[PDB]
């Protein structure tokens, strides 16, 4: 199966003439994108405060050699 | 948090502050408490000029009122 | 004299900004390190061999356009005139032929680079 | 000393023409045009044109824009020359300073001076008239009449700045 | 006592635009879900003083290919016209009162194009010519559309003073009559400040660093200082032309600190499109410029001229 | 007392170059995207100051992360030359470090070593981009520690 | 019927440009349709940026005041009320 990412067309009734005009000339899509940057500037950031935090690691991390007794 | 952001905000607020206060404070403290006189007219400076021989100081912002006419 | 003084003090301050920009560090200059930069290879050719441009005909344009606005700043000063009746029609027949020029470019297609 | 500003400027003025005039790259010529064009500027507008100064400094910067432009694409070589780089670019900057510096030096000593015609060095603010009191900016008055008076001035600037769009169309339709 | 304010005016605009590089790189930061700056002085505050103290410290470089006089010149027109910028912002009494103060700032905004172009030339190197050549296309872009979009509203304002802006928006903001020119005047100070997405005599991505990828240390400081002073300088400019401030004589600090919010409101606008737009191409900004503002910005210039005269409602020449 | 003099002054100039390092937008393989995850948000590089800048003019530190080859090496060293002082390099993996897996190569540098002077060698194949947050603080420290004008008052 | 079916396409295509033309139309058709457009030119008339020089009283110009609060002479009433 596949689809089609970009096969539409835009319909040509008044109001989505108008609607589409609107975009154009009042920026309503670049205004939508402010939006999008707004919300992240108030959500807590992903920013751990090395070296008093660590990133989180498993027992298989593979670090520094070294060599082992009985 | 974003809050974080805000005390970078105050020091520039601060700082963008003090050239509008400091220009205001200074035209009063240089002309006698007053605001400076502006003269974007011949007519306005001519007037000012002539304040500057009335006021017996030289100076076109010292005011003189009744007390000058006999 | 509040004007020159004020000119004469910001670009003496930009000029001392700059003397001890050149003073006060410690310089190493050799060849290398003073050499033109370009990613990291060295430049074919000189930077002054000729850099065709591609908007030449709006760069004219820009210079016949230019010259309009100098013509119509004055208009707010023109609105005082009592005989408004030809201000008025004087001031729109000036915008609308710099309108008509543009349009004549847009659509001779002076408003496209040459590619 | 400050009663001669019209004349130091008008003497940075001619440095700026003697620098462009020897014609060195055009990069450092349009450099000496815009020197010019701005303390021009300063000239006019201590003769009471503040309008007309700054238009023409404004307008000279967007003309020298467009030049520079043009240089770097249609007036340069692998070493573009300075005015020390070249013998008669030299001699031709040296012979203008030598001849300004000559016209300033006798000017200041004698109050007046003979250069071909008669000039009088008693400074410029002699002629200045000696009574303003309007509400208003002659200048801007004058400057404005362009759209009540200057109706024939307005067809015909206008219409000559319309073909000029349609004429270097034409002639750079190769 | 005019020496002592000249100096209460660019020593604030340097720390303020110091202190604009950490706000930016701070919201910026939480915008992309970071921190930025916050090791250096708490909460990032000493982070300004150590770069630019460590700029200018730095060894600066002449290229050996470089035309020195003008590659000196350059940055020091930057600077010196970026705080001549500011002598006749009314803030609300403009430390020089001009008559034509709307024309003075257009004229010493064209002035600064020539240290873009003559610090690009003066380098002697490919990135920077071609930098250098970006700011002529984007000066001919914006430049004719910025004058006549002020023109459009000065002929509400009735003259060409900075301070009778402040008259003329008393009673509302000029926002309200004016804002299909408030959006094309915004856009076009992007354009003038070369910011995002106009970002483009820099270029970073495309060019390296353009115009100044030869200046280090000191000499690009210089730079760097003149473009953010100018960012802050044309919002309140900005402020000023549609958010007039109203003005209490007696009270002359209310308009300080109301005008100062909006600036720095606007100035934090500039950082916020930076963050959520791509670039423009440099000829698709030419394009944009004369066939869709101008001829708004025409046909707007034609509406009010006309809109005093037929509503008699022309405004004083004093 | 001029001693307690320039210790201060050392400290004034150290503590301004490590606050503001500013590595050069310079990366070779692997190694540059877990460089690249430095600057994301979960560590934020800019946080301590550091700060990418693409020109060599306007840069502190190379970062050499990933392997240096033969055809490469005149370049790096170019752009290394081209950095004002004071510069620093950090190496950072095992290729650019000595080679790594390619160390027997025809066509790979053994180490960027040979080609220019190296502050910190950070290891790894991948080092993570912690262990070379890691690295760069110990960059700082290193600069907070140097006496420039300590050893110019003793000359 | 070919009016509204241009019209229509130049929305879709160039709303900017229609834009233009209409607020255009509108500078050059509103001002000679206005009933407001005849005081833009009075109120500049009555402007004073001039002195009115007084007129040698020949004896026998009725319509013209002696002092300034006399009867004669135009008014702006008109002026206070608009
Ligand atoms: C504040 C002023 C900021 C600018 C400061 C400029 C001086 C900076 C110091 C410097 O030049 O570097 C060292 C530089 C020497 O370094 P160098 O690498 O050994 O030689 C450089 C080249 O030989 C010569 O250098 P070049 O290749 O750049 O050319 C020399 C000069 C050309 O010089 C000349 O040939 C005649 C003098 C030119 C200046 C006179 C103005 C030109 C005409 C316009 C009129 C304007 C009147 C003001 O070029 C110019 O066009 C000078 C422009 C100055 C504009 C001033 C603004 C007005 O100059 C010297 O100190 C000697
Ligand atoms: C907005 C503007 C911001 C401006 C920020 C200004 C910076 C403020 C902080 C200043 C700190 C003090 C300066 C130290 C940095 C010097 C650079 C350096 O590291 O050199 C190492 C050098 C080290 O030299 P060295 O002798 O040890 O070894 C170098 C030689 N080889 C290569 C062989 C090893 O130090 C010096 O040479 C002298 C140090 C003197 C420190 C005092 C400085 C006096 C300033 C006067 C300088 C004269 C020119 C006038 C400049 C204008 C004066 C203000
Ligand atoms: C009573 C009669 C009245 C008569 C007068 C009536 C007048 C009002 C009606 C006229 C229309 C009003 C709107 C005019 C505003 C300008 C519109 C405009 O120019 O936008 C078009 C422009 C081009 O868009 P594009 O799709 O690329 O191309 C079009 C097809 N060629 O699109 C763009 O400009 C894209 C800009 C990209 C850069 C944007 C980056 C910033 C975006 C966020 C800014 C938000 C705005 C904030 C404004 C603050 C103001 C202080
Ligand atoms: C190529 C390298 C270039 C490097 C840049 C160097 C710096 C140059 C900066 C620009 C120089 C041009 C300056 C032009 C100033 C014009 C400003 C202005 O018009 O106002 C100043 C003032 C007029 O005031 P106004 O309100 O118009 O009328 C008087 C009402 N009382 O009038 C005054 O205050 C008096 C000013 C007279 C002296 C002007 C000198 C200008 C000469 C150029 C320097
Ligand atoms: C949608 C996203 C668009 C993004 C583009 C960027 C747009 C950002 C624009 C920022 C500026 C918006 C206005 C900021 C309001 C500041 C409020 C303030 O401090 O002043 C109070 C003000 C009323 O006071 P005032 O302005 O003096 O009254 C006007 C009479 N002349 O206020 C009255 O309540
Ligand atoms: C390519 C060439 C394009 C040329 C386009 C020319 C367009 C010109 C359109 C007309 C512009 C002026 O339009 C005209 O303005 C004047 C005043 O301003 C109006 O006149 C009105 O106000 C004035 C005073 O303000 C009164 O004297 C007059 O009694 C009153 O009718 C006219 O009613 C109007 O018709
Ligand atoms: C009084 C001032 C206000 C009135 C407007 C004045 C400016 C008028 C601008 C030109 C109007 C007609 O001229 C112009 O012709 C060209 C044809 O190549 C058209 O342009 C065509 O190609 C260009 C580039 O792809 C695009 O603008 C558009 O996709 C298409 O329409 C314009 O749509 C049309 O606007
Ligand atoms: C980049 C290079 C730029 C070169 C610029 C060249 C500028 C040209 C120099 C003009 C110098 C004018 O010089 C000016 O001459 C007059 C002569 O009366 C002097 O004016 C003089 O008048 C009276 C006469 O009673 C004296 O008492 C007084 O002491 C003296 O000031 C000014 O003090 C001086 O400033
Ligand atoms: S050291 Fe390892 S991760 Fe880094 S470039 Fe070499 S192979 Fe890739």
């Amino acid at each position: 199966t596949y689809k089609y990412v970009n096969l539409r067309e835009p319909s040509m009734d008044m109001k989505s003439v108008t609607d589409r005009a609107a975009q154009t000339l009042l920026w309503t899509e670049l205004i939508r994108g402010l939006g999008m940057t707004l919300s992240y500037l108030f959500r807590e950031p992903a920013t751990i405060n090395y070296p008093f935090e660590k990133g989180p690691l498993s027992p298989r991390f593979r670090g520094e050699h070294a060599l082992r007794r009985y | 948090m974003w809050f974080e952001v805000l005390p970078g905000i105050a020091v520039m607020g601060v700082c963008l502050f003090i050239p509008g206060m400091a220009t205001a404070r200074i035209h009063r403290f240089s002309n006698g408490g007053k605001e400076k006189r502006v003269a974007h007219y011949p007519y306005q400076w001519y007037l000012m000029e002539r304040d500057r021989r009335v006021s017996g100081v030289n100076r076109s912002y010292v005011s003189k009122g009744l007390e000058n006419i006999d | 004299m509040n004007l020159m003084l004020a000119l004469l003090t910001n670009f003496t301050l930009a000029t001392l900004l700059v003397i001890i920009a050149f003073w006060l560090p410690q310089l190493n200059v050799y060849s290398e390190k003073t050499s033109p930069y370009e990613c990291g290879f060295d430049p074919m050719g000189s930077a002054r061999l000729p850099f065709s441009m591609k908007f030449f005909l709006v760069a004219i344009t820009f210079l016949l356009f230019d010259l309009e606005i100098a013509l119509l700043l004055p208009l707010p000063w023109a609105s005082q005139t009592a005989n408004l009746n030809t201000m008025l029609t004087m001031a729109l027949f000036l915008i609308i032929l710099l309108a008509v020029s543009l349009a004549y470019e847009w659509t001779q297609k002076g408003l496209e680079w040459t590619e | 000393m400050m009663l001669y500003i019209v004349f130091i400027l008008s003497v940075i003025f001619v440095m700026g023409f003697v620098g462009f005039s020897s014609k060195p790259s055009p990069i450092y010529g349009g450099l000496g045009l815009i020197v010019s064009g701005g303390v021009g500027c300063g000239i006019v507008l201590n003769f009471g044109g503040s309008f007309l100064g700054l238009m023409v400094f404004l307008i000279y910067l967007g003309g020298m824009m467009v030049v520079f432009g043009y240089t770097t694409a249609m007036a340069t070589e692998q070493y573009p020359e300075i005015w020390l780089s070249n013998k008669a670019v030299l001699g031709a900057f040296v012979t203008g300073l030598l001849m300004e510096f000559f016209m300033v030096y006798y000017v200041l000593k004698d109050k007046e001076v003979e250069v071909v015609f008669e000039f009088n060095g008693l400074g410029d603010w002699v002629i200045y008239d000696t009574g303003d009191s309007g509400f208003f900016s002659e200048e801007a008055m004058g400057i404005a009449a362009l759209y009540s008076y200057g109706t024939w001035l307005v067809i015909v600037t206008g219409w000559s700045l319309l073909i000029g769009v349609v004429v270097i169309m034409e002639i750079t339709r190769g | 006592m005019f020496m002592i304010n000249i100096l209460m005016l660019i020593i604030p605009i340097l720390l303020a635009v110091a202190f604009l590089t950490l706000v930016e790189r701070k919201v910026l930061g939480y915008m992309q879900l970071r921190k930025g700056p916050n090791v250096v002085g708490p909460y990032g505050l000493l982070q300004p003083i150590a770069d630019a103290i460590k700029l200018f410290i730095k060894e600066p470089l002449r290229p050996a290919t470089s035309s020195a006089s003008m590659f000196i010149l350059a940055p020091i027109m930057a600077l010196g016209l970026a705080l001549t910028m500011w002598i006749p912002l009314p803030m609300p009494y403009p430390l020089i009162n001009m008559n034509l103060g709307v024309l003075f700032m257009l004229a010493m905004s064209s002035l600064a194009v020539y240290s873009i172009l003559w610090s690009g030339w003066a380098s002697n190197s490919k990135y920077a010519l071609i930098g250098a050549l970006r700011a002529v296309a984007q000066t001919i872009s914006y430049e004719v559309t910025l004058a006549i979009i002020l023109l459009s509203v000065l002929l509400m304002s009735g003259s060409f003073t900075l301070s009778t802006l402040i008259t003329t928006q008393e009673q509302m903001w000029l926002i309200l009559p004016a804002w299909p020119l408030a959006m094309m005047w915004f856009i076009s100070t992007l354009a003038e400040t070369n910011r995002a997405p106009f970002d483009l005599t820099e270029g970073e991505s495309e060019l390296v660093s353009g115009f100044n990828v030869e200046y280090a240390a000191g000499p690009f400081a210089l730079f760097f200082m003149a473009e953010y002073a100018n960012i802050i300088m044309m919002n309140i400019f900005t402020a000023i032309l549609f958010l007039g401030t109203s003005h209490n004589p007696h009270m002359p600090e209310l308009y300080t600190i109301n005008f100062t919010i909006k600036s720095l409101l606007l100035t934090m606008s500039f950082l916020w499109i930076r963050a959520s737009y791509p670039r423009f191409r440099y000829d698709q900004l030419m394009h944009l410029l004369w066939k869709n503002f101008l001829p708004l910005t025409l046909a707007l210039c034609m509406w009010h001229v006309s809109l005093p005269i037929l509503t008699s409602g022309i405004p004083p020449q004093t | 007392r001029g001693e307690y003099v320039v210790a201060k002054l050392d400290d004034l100039i150290n503590w301004a170059r490590r606050s503001s390092l500013w590595p050069m937008t310079f990366g070779l393989a692997c190694c540059a995207v877990e460089m690249m995850h430095m600057a994301a948000p979960r560590y934020d590089m800019d946080r301590f100051g550091v700060v990418f800048r693409a020109s060599p003019r306007q840069s502190d530190v190379m970062i050499v992360a990933g392997t240096l080859t033969n055809k490469m090496a005149p370049a790096l060293r170019k752009v290394y030359d081209q950095m004002p002082e004071p510069r620093y390099v950090v190496s950072m993996g095992s290729c650019a470090n000595g080679g790594g897996y390619y160390h027997y190569s025809y066509s790979v540098v053994r180490g960027c070593d040979r080609i220019v002077p190296v502050d910190i060698y950070v290891p790894g194949c991948p080092p993570t981009a912690e262990a070379l947050l890691y690295g760069i603080l110990q960059l700082q420290k290193k600069i907070k520690r140097e006496k420039r004008l300590r050893i110019w008052y003793r000359r | 019927e070919r009016v509204a079916a241009f019209l229509k396409n130049v929305w879709a295509k160039e709303p900017v440009l229609v834009a233009s033309f209409a607020i255009a139309g509108l500078a050059v058709i509103l001002p000679t349709l206005s009933p407001y457009t005849k005081y833009s030119l009075m109120i500049n008339r009555a402007t004073p940026y001039n002195y009115p020089v007084p007129l040698r009283d020949d004896g026998n110009m009725p319509d013209v005041p002696s002092h300034p609060q006399d009867p004669q002479g135009p008014s702006l009433e008109w002026l206070k009320r608009l």
